RNA sequence: CUCUUAAGGUAGCCAAAUGCCUCGUCAUCUAAUUAGUGACGCGCAUGAAUGGAUUAACGAGAUUCCCACUGUCCCUAUCUA
RNA sequence: UAUCUGGUUGAUCCUGCCAGUAGUCAUAUGCUUGUCUCAAAGAUUAAGCCAUGCAUGUCUAAGUAUAAGCAAUACAGUGAAACUGCGAAUGGCUCAUUAAAUCAGUUAUCGUUUAUUUGAUAGUUCCCUACAUGGUAUAACUGUGGUAAUUCUAGAGCUAAUACAUGCUUAAAAUCUCAGAUGUAUUUAUUAGAUUGAUGAUUCAUAAUAACUUUUCGAAUCGCAUGGCCUUGUGCUGGCGAUGGUUCAUUCAAAUUUCUGCCCUAUCAACUUUCGAUGGUAGGAUAGUGGCCUACCAUGGUUUCAACGGGUAACGGGGAAUAAGGGUUCGAUUCCGGAGAGGGAGCCUGAGAAACGGCUACCACAUCCAAGGAAGGCAGCAGGCGCGCAAAUUACCCAAUCCUAAUUCAGGGAGGUAGUGACAAUAAAUAACGAUACAUGUAAUUGGAAUGAGUACAAUGUAAAUACCUUAACGAGGAACAAUUGGAGGGCAAGUCUGGUGCCAGCAGCCGCGGUAAUUCCAGCUCCAAUAGCGUAUAUUAAAGUUGUUGCAGUUAAAAAGCUCGUAGUUGAACUUUGGGCCCGGUUGCAACGGGGCCUUUCUUUUACUUUGAAAAAAUUAGAGUGUUCAAAGCAGGCGUAUUGCUCGAAUAUAUUAGCAUGGAAUAAUAGAAUAGGACG
RNA sequence: ACCCACUCGGCACCUUACGAGAAAUCAAAGUCUUUGGGUUCUGGGGGGAGUAUGGUCGCAAGGCUGAAACUUAAAGGAAUUG
RNA sequence: GCCCGUCGCUAGUACCGAUUGAAUGGCUUAGUGAGGCCUCAGGAUCUGCUAGCGGAGAAUUUGGACAAACUUGGUCAUUUAGAGGAACUAAAAGUCGUAACAAGGUUUCCGUAGGUGAACCUGCGGAAGGAUCAUU
């Protein structure tokens, strides 16, 4: 047969199901970011603790290390284009001091927010989700898109989805297909 | 079991072809030859994947049954069939010719060589014996026996092959500070000099190569490749000239270009 | 068929062992040969490889090298008076490698006559240059005047088909007269 | 609880060569068993050197079953003195 | 992400387990189920039994064509059947057996076979054809049939070969025998093979002499072009190939093989050796080594450092889950190796099979029969029965991947595609925004926007599709296009709400609730947790420092043997070159840390250990780069145009058992010279 | 023989514990999460059960070795107050 | 207050058990032994060469080794029936007594032996986990 296809799970639940402090501070986050579940702070806590052990691994080794510098450099690289570590943090020791909320921050549903083409983090969410936001000259519907800290000066309205384009919609013209008949003609 | 296989499941074969996890169940089987099964590289592979000239295996026979590829001077109209280290792959049409060498990386780099220079190849006698009749002859790399050698050439040694003619034109000797090509292991596709050779008797050969860079690493005997003298290579080197950069080096390169 | 795994044949501890991969066509033996004397009967077994044996059933002559001279003339083997491994092949007269056989020495002296003409048993200067030197040896020229010469079959007949040797010569005649004399 | 004895049969064992009823009841053995064996025991009337229980070996002792074997029989016939 | 909490008491601190908690490519099962990607799937119980259909056939220019088959002066094209050759020993499936067996890593073949590929290689053949031999040969074909029945085949008449069997041409030169022989293949003996090739090492390669073969090889083959010279003849030479062929080498392989490493068990301590067990000699057999087998001989071989025996609901490994570290558990299963095709055993062909979609017999099943007989092997793909807690279509296709064949063309249930599918995994619809009234929120007080869930022109995708992306039109107000699964005493987030029942019905993993004041049952309301998922059962992992090497406990909670001796095992006092010093010199900032060279009385026992290097397949893991739209993934891809194109990549680390190479000489062991049989001349 | 002082070895004792322990108490039951001097044996919740079975020893009584099914949320230790 | 055992009922689990019990599988002594292979033979009829002499050769057949399988018996292992026997556990407001916890009213407990409906009693030696750390 066809070689394996490898998939992983992106999240991890909590060791304590019930944790009020846990439970408010995870409502908390899904309030402020328009989170859909709690699957999506678990799979920032995910990602961010898989993160945190490679720096610490990287952190056990000796200084100028071949091996800590290269994946050292790599993974704040990345930290930074994402734009999660800030530019004055390149030192592998504020990687480890990254929270959930910087993460969250990068997502595309908290940039549309944050860029003024949205109310509220709810009303981007259903507009990334409409297809209503391109990247750049491709529409990206997707919530969790961690914006790279370049896409975030085009993030802008795609050329469809009427709100940075031409045509009126679906539901205008039958609006307007039966105010033409209640006008009398 | 029960007789030999013809099959090779898709990651089984050589991971130097470079194949695709999900293309199929299977990859090419190098048929029989020259030089081996896993240092071998067919020439639907070369075709397909380093030269992306034929898109499909259909399209490769289609290739090589007009008799426009050849390998070290015949047609070799076989799909599978086992190129490998210094063999010249000359196609008429779209005419350049390659000699199939090691990059820094070990994989079968795609170099282009000139016509002056793809008529001859290099190969390193595996043996020397008395054949019958009581003709000596060489055994080269590539399965080629040369009968009548030089009485000088020994094992180990690199001999220059017309491959028109199919004798040899000149010879060189294992010794130290001639440049070499590692075959095979850890350092595959680095050339250097040699530095020492430890005997081992009984055991394995040992040798150490320096490169350009003053990097010294040691290598089993089976898989150096004589190439000539220090900063005179009897063949050309590919674009790299295994020199084995460091990753962050190999980064910086890449990086050095915006 | 017979068998030359050690699947079977139990372990130098003494364990018996399981049985796994049951008989293998590689792993195959065949049953002797047990060449007779006389009346040439020659069989060809198809063998790995496509090769081929020959098992060689009631050999009548043979190629039997002198060695002192090297000659090696083609004679009829007359009867095994020795054999190491057992004295039924000697009583059956089964032809087998290192088989002392008996053999018809005639070929062997019209070559000695017409070599050194110096009468063994009972062109002109090529005698004389093949000087005094001539006498062999007290044991084996004395078979001359029996006309039997033992030999030691030194080919395998079920294994090449042919049944060649060579006449025993100095201490190895000397240690097969002896077993000869001890157990007859 | 009574009546009652010198003591009221203990340890054991049993339809046993000791149990009437009785061909006792259950199981096994068999197609079929008043037989045999193993159990049960309010045991007419088992039981401790009037020795109790059990025992390897032994027995021209009594008994049941199985294999072998065969005129014991089916079913008789023939031969010798 | 190195975490605990509830339960023994009137209360306390412990031991200690039960229970809770989280994960599981870990199996079921319940409820629920809208979208995209990805796709496990009759392993567990039965390697149990199988109806039916398919899964291995194959032709070029180049083996054989008189199809009375097609087509417009031998056929010359295509092409049925058949002969011939090759393949059918690969693949795919399953895990039953198997515990030093397989397997893994690592060795050897100076101990062997090797179809095929690639390269090289053969002037030596004959005791009245080579301008080319025979049927001793026949198939298909033609015709006559038998049988109820099968891929049953009989008699008769042809016909060919790269089928079968014979059979010459190659001078020239050359060395021995007394005119002949000396090629190569086989067998034996002998010689050289040095210090005239090679290896660490050989009776190696090779050569030579003498001979020997139920006798090999040394093209009586085929296609396309036909060229040149000349006495123009059936003249003489000369191309590119295909196929075949002896030997060597190579490759694909195979077969043995070195060393080390397997779970539980002593309620297995002795095992093996008559019937080979350990070794030696010789033979046989093998492709070859070898007690592999035989004859003789010897009495050996293994074992508390666990042999041998027994169990495994044991195929091994790469790996999987969980994991602060150490570990624990799993691995039938996408890759590698092994084994098997109902159980055995035997064997033909073939290079390669002890083959099973090959044969033979037995055993067990079981099929058709006209009762005479004949045919069987789904642990291949579908599919059926049975077994069960437990697992899908009797679909499409060779378009990819490759494989096979005479080979670009044909074949392939290999494979891919789709159907079934809440195995598992990724992304994330069920609404968003205003106006108005009340106190940012609320009340079915209203409005205009947005979209895909669907349906569908076309198009893309595809072998044909289907689905995905992209979209003409349609497709929201209870946006009814209505999200569920378990809970609300504690653990553990959420009610002392209302009705019901009243130690009943029931809940309750545990503690407990319910006996007329139920925060616990049955319901309504409200609220909580996760959410297209949630619960339940079993197993397992962490929690468990409740298996403790790290790292447990033993006075009283379970546990110090009644006591001493003592073998194996484990462990074992101290000591032998230290310290001066002068130089050369690398890495991080003149200083520190790291090496080497000299003296200072100083220039090849045995191991363990440790450093570095090669090694430990790929996949998987960690990890670099890369906008699959993000992500799981994948190894892609990227950049200026109207090109007649330039280019980066598919790294790196990890296995430290065992073997190999290498530096060191502390630590631990080991031996030197004592009746000197000692060290240097 | 006795006294005084020291010393080695021994049966123990008193106080205090830096320390240890759950505490009772302990100069070891200390030098243990700052966990490693060497070594032997034993235990893994309470019952079933030191039972059944097998082996072995004994004249016997019994000794040594020794389960499982099943069942249970406690059993138990020290201490406090009544 | 707590509490122990016999006995009686119900349910479940396991044990002993005559039956030279039964079934399945492994191994194996001995006996028989299919089949192919090698081998000693054998000669349908088939064709070549001069009544002869060679070659190919089916049926059949000798002896071997390889050996399935069967029968007999033995042994091992795993399931399983069984009259009867003898325990354990759960549920318990059943019957009898009150053995232990207070000096539990005979201090308790251990080893051993005997006895008794039952817990238990008694003898011998031991322990304090005693109700005594104590009479220079
Ligand atoms: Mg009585
Ligand atoms: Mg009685
Ligand atoms: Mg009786
Ligand atoms: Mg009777
Ligand atoms: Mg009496
Ligand atoms: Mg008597
Ligand atoms: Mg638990
Ligand atoms: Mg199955
Ligand atoms: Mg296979
Ligand atoms: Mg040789
Ligand atoms: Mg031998
Ligand atoms: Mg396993
Ligand atoms: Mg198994
Ligand atoms: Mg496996
Ligand atoms: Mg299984
Ligand atoms: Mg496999
Ligand atoms: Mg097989
Ligand atoms: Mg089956
Ligand atoms: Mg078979
Ligand atoms: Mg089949
Ligand atoms: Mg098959
Ligand atoms: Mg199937
Ligand atoms: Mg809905
Ligand atoms: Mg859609
Ligand atoms: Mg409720
Ligand atoms: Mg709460
Ligand atoms: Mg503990
Ligand atoms: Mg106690
Ligand atoms: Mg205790
Ligand atoms: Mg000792
Ligand atoms: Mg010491
Ligand atoms: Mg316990
Ligand atoms: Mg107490
Ligand atoms: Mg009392
Ligand atoms: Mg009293
Ligand atoms: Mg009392």
């Amino acid at each position: 047969p066809r070689a394996p296809r490898t998939y992983s799970k992106t999240y991890s639940t909590p060791k304590r199901p019930y944790e009020s402090s846990r439970l408010d501070a995870e409502l908390k986050l899904a309030g402020e970011f328009g989170l859909k579940n709690k699957k999506e702070i678990y799979r920032i806590s995910f990602q961010l603790s898989k993160i945190r052990r490679a720096a610490r691994d990287l952190l056990t080794r000796d200084e100028k290390d071949p091996k800590r510098l290269f994946e050292g450099n790599a993974l704040i690289r990345r930290l930074v284009r994402v734009g999660v570590l800030s530019e004055d943090k390149k030192k592998l020791d504020y990687v480890l001091a990254l929270k959930v909320e910087d993460f969250l921050e990068r997502r595309l549903q908290t940039q549309v927010y944050k860029l003024g083409l949205a109310k509220s983090v709810h009303h981007a969410r259903v507009l990334i989700t409409q297809r209503h936001i391109a990247v750049g000259k491709q529409i990206v519907n997707i919530p969790s898109f961690m914006v790279r800290l370049d896409s975030e000066k085009h993030i802008d309205f795609a050329p469809t989805s009427p709100f940075g384009g031409a045509r009126p919609g679906r539901v205008a013209r039958r609006n307007a297909a039966r105010k033409a008949e209640a006008s009398g003609e | 079991a029960r007789g030999p296989k013809k099959h090779l499941k898709r990651l089984a074969a050589p991971h130097h072809w470079l194949l695709d996890k999900l293309s199929g169940c299977y990859a090419p089987r190098p048929s029989a030859g020259p030089h081996k099964l896993r240092e071998s590289l067919p020439l639907i592979v070369f075709l397909r994947n380093r030269l992306k000239y034929a898109l499909n295996g259909r399209e490769v026979k289609a290739i090589l049954m007009q008799r426009h590829v050849k390998v070290d001077g015949k047609v070799r109209t076989d799909t599978t069939y086992p190129a490998g280290f210094m063999d010249v792959i000359t196609l008429d049409a779209t005419n350049e010719n390659f000699r199939l060498v090691y990059d820094v990386k070990g994989r079968f780099a795609v170099h282009r060589i000139t016509d002056e220079e793809a008529s001859y190849k290099l190969g390193k006698v595996k043996k020397v014996q008395l054949g019958k009749k009581g003709v000596p002859y060489v055994v080269t790399h590539d399965g080629r026996t040369i009968r009548y050698p030089d009485p000088n050439i020994k094992v180990n040694d690199t001999v220059k092959i017309d491959l028109a003619s199919g004798k040899i034109t000149d010879f060189i000797k294992f010794d130290a500070g001639k440049l070499v090509y590692v075959t095979g292991g850890r350092n595959l596709g680095r050339i250097g000099t040699i530095v020492h050779k430890e005997r081992h008797d009984g055991g394995f050969d040992l040798v150490h190569i320096k490169d350009s860079l003053d990097n010294t690493f040691v290598t089993r005997l089976n898989n150096v490749f004589v190439i000539g003298e220090q900063g005179k290579p009897y063949i050309s080197l590919p674009k790299g000239k295994g020199i084995k950069l460091s990753i962050a080096e190999e980064r910086d390169r890449r990086r050095a270009q915006q | 068929g017979i068998s030359r795994d050690s699947r079977h044949k139990r372990s130098a501890t003494g364990a018996k062992r399981a049985q796994f991969r049951k008989k293998r066509k590689f792993e195959l033996g065949r049953q002797p040969a047990n060449t007779k004397i006389g009346a040439k009967r020659i069989h060809s077994v198809r063998t790995r490889g496509g090769n081929k044996k020959y098992r060689a059933l009631r050999i009548e002559t043979g190629n039997f090298s002198w060695a002192s001279e090297g000659i090696s003339k083609k004679t009829r083997i007359a009867g095994v008076v020795y054999h190491p491994s057992n004295n039924e092949l000697v009583r059956t007269n089964t032809l087998t490698k290192a088989a002392i056989v008996q053999i018809d020495a005639t070929p062997f002296r019209q070559w000695f006559e017409a070599h050194y003409g110096q009468t063994l048993g009972k062109a002109e200067r090529k005698w004389a240059a093949r000087a005094a030197s001539a006498k062999i040896e007290s044991s084996v020229e004395s078979q001359f005047s029996a006309g039997r010469l033992y030999a030691c079959i030194s080919s395998r007949p079920g294994q090449s088909g042919r049944c060649d040797g060579y006449i025993l010569e100095g201490e190895e005649l000397a240690f097969y007269l002896r077993r000869l004399t001890a157990k007859k």
